[PDB]
């Protein structure tokens, strides 16, 4: 649906403080 | 959680805690997929050796929490259960094979800044995202240690292990319907999921489109954050056609 998208974070344009860990292990 | 830290508010928007009713008890975790289902793990609901059959009746959820404990006006909903669902194939006399479970409940929740549903993965994006070295994250109410409970919401995150490394560090049968994870000895973090924190998702945010992914379901370990052992999850991917099945069916 509109799924994994979170109101606080994604719809805000906001980073949670540790999500960039996950994004950088994907390499 | 073990070795985690305290969730920002929001952060995981699709955590939902599983109740006993009857003593009221904080029993398993679980995530949202849509307004009217829930994930879990299907142990939580049914153990014979420990005498766990629970059914509709005897369970409820809660959605939106941020606190263990504290009651947060206008943000978290409760919910009854329409109808509760394990997989046919859960395998309890050995292994936890297959550790999954559905519920479906009885009034759909309204979405809000702290409920939210988590996407399942498409084949692609589960070929792309669950391979070694990925790090994925959890998050529960579970114990802070080996046998204690946080007062708000932990979160760990964790890298996917390859399976040789899972198949020698235990004994038990492990199958293709489970993918472990953590950190080895030698890459000198810490973090493992543990007791309660069965059902919480494992999940994973996708580079491709942000969307967030739940990969797996917190299944069960042997201790919590010991060197060499690592945490086991219910491949979420390798059961989707069952959940589909359900979903439509019902
Ligand atoms: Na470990």
């Amino acid at each position: 649906a509109d799924c994994g998208l979170r109101p606080l974070f994604e719809k805000k344009s906001l980073e949670d403080k540790t999500e960039r860990e996950l994004l950088e292990s994907y390499i | 959680i073990v070795e985690g830290s305290d969730a920002e508010i929001g952060m995981s928007p699709w955590q939902v805690m599983l109740f006993r009713k009857s003593p009221q008890e904080l029993l398993c975790g679980a995530s949202l997929i849509s307004d009217r289902w829930v994930l879990t793990a299907a142990h939580c609901l049914l153990y014979p050796p420990w005498d766990k059959n629970f059914t509709e009746n005897d369970l409820l959820v809660r959605i939106g929490k941020h606190s263990r404990t504290r009651y947060e006006r206008n943000i978290e909903k409760i919910s009854m259960l329409e109808k509760i669902y394990i997989h046919p194939r859960y395998n309890w006399r050995e292994n936890l094979d297959r550790d999954i479970a559905l519920m479906k409940l009885k009034k759909p929740v309204a979405f809000s800044d702290y409920i939210h549903p988590v996407c399942l993965p498409d084949r692609e994006t589960a070929a792309s995202l669950l391979q070694a070295g990925y790090k994925g994250r959890v998050t529960g109410w579970g114990n802070l240690k080996e046998t204690g409970q946080p007062s708000v919401l932990q979160v760990v995150n964790l890298p996917i292990v390859e399976r040789p490394v899972c198949k020698d560090s235990t004994r038990i049968r492990i199958t293709d319907n489970m993918f472990c994870a953590g950190y080895k000895p030698d890459e000198g973090k810490r973090g493992d999921a543990c007791e309660g924190d069965s059902g919480g998702p494992f999940v994973m945010k996708s580079p491709f489109n942000n969307r967030w992914y739940q990969m797996g379901i917190v299944s069960w370990g042997e201790g919590c954050d010991r060197d060499g052992k690592y945490g086991f999850y219910t491949h979420v991917f390798r059961l989707k056609k069952w959940i589909q099945k359900v979903i439509d069916q019902f």
